[PDB]
């Protein structure tokens, strides 16, 4: 009867909000795919005018 | 039922059974070709058949192996008692009861017609009952796209049980029982508003607690300017569904192309300064999107806003993308500078917004290739770098240089440079 | 326990965002080389102007 209310609040904690740290965490690959595609942005709009002002 | 809405309930069915074009009837009870009487042209034809075999199979004893032949007023009170004040046990059963003549699980696909039976006379009521308030969407003919792009969008928060959306053309044959749709019209509150307007307006039950004034806003646009919209009536019921319930009654117009001209310089001096606004505008290829803006926009090189910043889609697809939180670079808004972009932004960052129109006007990008940062929000163009034509902003709730100095125009005038323009200006 | 275990389950939550700053500096340099893939690009116009030439 004890040990059938401790065994509920310990899972307040351990699978409920520490588990959304690692949903905080693996959303910084939403914002790291964004930073990727500004450099693939960078690197073709610096090259594609020139290499294709070429022909 | 309040006894205020219980006179005029009866005072419906009083008039009904009383038919004397129906010859073999009584008093107590009517028949179908009085119900498609009295509603004349204010409902189309595909739905006052369904308003007969949708209040017809309510079982009252329990012992019955179907719907009786004539309705009664215990056959009509009880299915507004279902429908008007029931719950979603209650709701959904008038849902599934009008869509088979068999009792069981409803196929998918047949409740896609019945969702294309709804909306496409939500717009034959108002009308009828002339309660537009300017927002006349022009009807195309053939069918309205918009009344099938916004029906297949409440489709998609149906959840089936398997956790799995609708997907492929496996879509259209789910058994989908009494379970499966009392969440539906408890998620999705349009399906359930949608019906206390097909019912509650032709037959003109006056003591009703609903709001108009909130579901459809009032277009107020200044008079003597012929001036359509892009976005027709089920399109502004879409986007003002989302928005704060304060602001939800009047849509005052702002900026738009074909009237203020095609300037970056007029749409950055009608929308500067005049609170929160949804700016929307349609591209070459049809796709009509936008966004709204919380706060009033302000000529500034920071990225200004807070949360109620929103993206939407209409003309593709009909659905809405509120913020992440990831960043805060909601709005952004530059005239005229040289190592920052110039130009209306919302999401993203510099250079790679999700939203942007350029200051050469006619042009713009929504570049968030996966999605958006800032709004988890798609690609919105149907290419990576857009063109368009028609802009609109519109406001959500609520001299010159050259006359300015006259010591100035003095100055110049003596320190040899000309005017070069006199009797071409006005005064 | 409770507090002799909530760091055992906060150094497997701190050991999950690692893994997601390690990606994420692999993203970076992960596709530059097929940000030099826009050089094969430059293939599909060459043999047109050699189509245009030819």
């Amino acid at each position: 009867l004890s040990d059938a209310d401790v065994q509920k609040q310990i899972k307040h904690m351990m699978a409920f909000i520490e588990q959304e740290a690692n949903e905080k965490a693996e959303e910084i690959d939403a914002k790291a795919e964004e930073e990727f595609n500004i450099e693939k942005g960078r690197l073709v709009q610096t090259q594609r005018l020139k290499i294709m002002e070429y022909y | 039922f309040l006894p205020e809405e219980q006179a005029e309930i009866d005072q419906l069915f009083d008039a009904l059974s009383s038919d004397k074009n129906s010859p073999n009837v009584s008093s107590k009870s009517f028949s179908l070709k009085a119900l498609q009487n009295h509603v004349g042209e204010a409902l189309p034809p595909e739905m006052v058949t369904r308003l007969y075999d949708g209040m017809r199979r309510v079982d009252l004893t329990g012992k019955a192996k179907g719907p009786s032949e004539n309705v009664s007023q215990e056959q009509f009170t009880a299915s507004m008692s279902h429908l008007l004040k029931g719950n979603s046990e209650e709701k959904s059963l008038m849902i599934m009861k009008m869509i088979s003549a068999t009792e069981g699980p409803v196929k998918a696909r047949e409740v896609q017609k019945f969702t294309e039976d709804l909306v496409g006379s939500v717009v034959h009521v108002l009308s009828h009952r002339q309660e537009l308030r300017g927002w006349t969407g022009k009807e195309a003919p053939g069918p309205n796209p918009r009344v099938q792009v916004l029906a297949a969008q409440l489709l998609s928060d149906m959840k089936l049980q398997d956790g799995k959306r609708l997907l492929g053309p496996q879509w259209l044959d789910y058994d989908c029982d009494r379970a499966v749709i009392e969440d539906w019209v408890f998620r999705v509150p349009h399906v359930a508003i949608f019906l206390s307007v097909v019912i509650c307006k032709g037959f003109l039950v006056l003591c009703s607690s609903l709001d108009l004034t909130t579901l459809v806003p009032e277009r107020q646009v200044d008079q003597g300017r012929g001036f359509e919209s892009i976005l027709d009536v089920l399109s502004v019921m879409y986007i003002n569904a989302q928005l704060p319930r304060e602001q939800r009654h009047r849509w005052r117009l702002l900026f738009s192309s074909e009237l203020h001209g095609h300037s970056f310089s007029q749409l950055c001096g009608h929308i500067t300064h005049r609170g929160p606004c949804v700016a929307v505008l349609e591209d070459h290829d049809k796709h009509v999107f936008g966004g709204f803006a919380s706060c009033s926009w302000e000529v500034k090189p920071q990225f200004q806003g807070d949360n109620r910043c929103f993206l939407f889609s209409i003309c593709p697809s009909m659905a809405v993308y509120t913020h992440t939180g990831y960043n805060d670079h909601y709005m952004y808004l530059n005239h005229g500078q040289q190592t920052i972009p110039n130009g209306l932004g919302m999401g993203g960052q510099h250079n790679y917004f999700g939203l942007w129109v350029d200051v050469d006007f006619g042009k713009g990008h929504s570049r968030a290739k996966p999605t958006c940062t800032t709004y988890n929000s798609p690609q919105l163009s149907a290419q990576e770098n857009f063109q368009f034509d028609k802009m609109e902003v519109w406001a959500v709730g609520d001299k010159s240089i050259l006359d300015a100095d006259p010591e100035a125009q003095a100055l110049l005038e003596i320190s040899g440079h000309s005017r070069h323009s006199e009797g071409l200006r006005e005064v | 326990q409770g507090i002799q275990q909530l760091l055992q389950a906060e150094k497997r939550a701190a050991e999950k965002v690692a893994d997601a700053r390690k990606r994420k500096a692999r993203r970076l340099k992960q596709a530059k080389e097929e940000a030099q893939m826009e050089v094969d690009q430059y293939r599909r116009e060459r043999e047109q102007e050699f189509q245009s030439k030819q």
